[PDB]
């Protein structure tokens, strides 16, 4: 990769906790820290689980009514953005972002309701449902 | 990245 992905950590200092002993799903409430690498999120409400038999395959959700995620993107064209949810994938590109989703880099600008991103990138999507499921 | 989490009733960690 690059070098620090392992030195720093998602980091979470916290009040309102919760850490389960079986399946491991985990939450942080009322006063929650969330820092990693090059990113920072904000949020009153944090939760992390895991579909993982193999590691790093961990799913994270953030709430701040709304929450908002900040990114010192790689290349120079750094991003921020808010949302009533954002979501991030620990192995993997994809943040999501869903009530009133909005988005801004250097590259483009979005408001929208449902919106993925990637962190490694300077791209965007929305997804302008109607019963496609 | 690893998660690093800390407990207010301990004031001490853990990874995930």
């Amino acid at each position: 990769g690059k070098t620090g992905d392992t030195d720093q950590p998602i980091h979470i200092e916290s009040d309102q906790q919760s850490l389960d002993m079986q399946g491991n799903v985990v939450t942080f409430t009322g006063n929650v820290v969330v820092t990693q690498g090059t990113i920072k999120i904000n949020a009153d409400k944090v939760v992390v689980t895991r579909p993982g038999n193999e590691k790093g395959k961990e799913v994270i959700e953030g709430f701040g009514n709304p929450a908002t995620f900040y990114q010192m993107q790689d290349n120079g064209k750094p991003v921020k953005g808010r949302a009533s949810k954002m979501r991030y994938e620990l192995q993997n590109d994809y943040v999501v972002l869903t009530g009133n989703a909005y988005l801004e880099q250097l590259d483009s600008n979005i408001k929208g309701d449902k919106i993925t991103y990637l962190v490694k990138e300077q791209k965007m999507q929305a997804f302008s449902d109607k019963g496609r499921r | 990245v690893p998660i690093t989490y800390v407990n207010r009733a301990t004031x001490k960690c853990a990874r995930y």
